[PDB]
């Protein structure tokens, strides 16, 4: 979503969710769960080497596994 | 790839989206979808662009013909 600040993209991000919540969307995306991530708690706490590459293959791999 | 090439490719790819999408994707669609991608977008490149206006295409008409 592009535009300028204050328009309501995260809005929109949110009444996606509530269409999901409500039922007005698709069969594919009947039950999909939306999750927000901040990158910044993803970089949290992760001075070795490897790990943040670690944290984020984990939730890739768990994406995929979850389908939905 | 040039444009005949791109035609090619997206008739060989049809069948992929056919599945997915489930539809049927003309050969005049493929060749308007080419010449159009190549004539107005210009921040991409012949084979992505053209491939992503026939799947949002097909994903438009499907929304349309889905929803009630
Ligand atoms: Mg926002």
């Amino acid at each position: 979503l592009i535009g300028e600040p204050g328009v309501g993209k995260t809005a929109i991000a949110e009444g996606l969710a509530q269409a999901i919540v409500n039922n007005e969307v698709p069969e594919t995306l009947k039950d999909k769960r939306v999750m927000s991530l901040d990158m910044g708690t993803v970089v949290a706490g992760t001075k070795y080497r490897g790990e943040f590459e670690e944290r984020l293959k984990k939730v890739m791999e768990e994406i995929q596994q979850a389908g939905n | 790839p040039s444009v005949v090439d791109t035609v090619a490719i997206l008739k060989g790819l049809r069948d992929r989206y056919e599945a997915h999408h489930r539809i049927n994707i003309s050969d005049e669609a493929i060749e308007a979808a080419v010449k159009l991608s190549n004539r107005y977008v210009s921040d991409r490149f012949l084979p992505d662009k053209a491939i992503d206006l026939i799947d949002e295409a097909s994903s438009k008409v499907r929304l349309k013909s889905h929803t009630t």
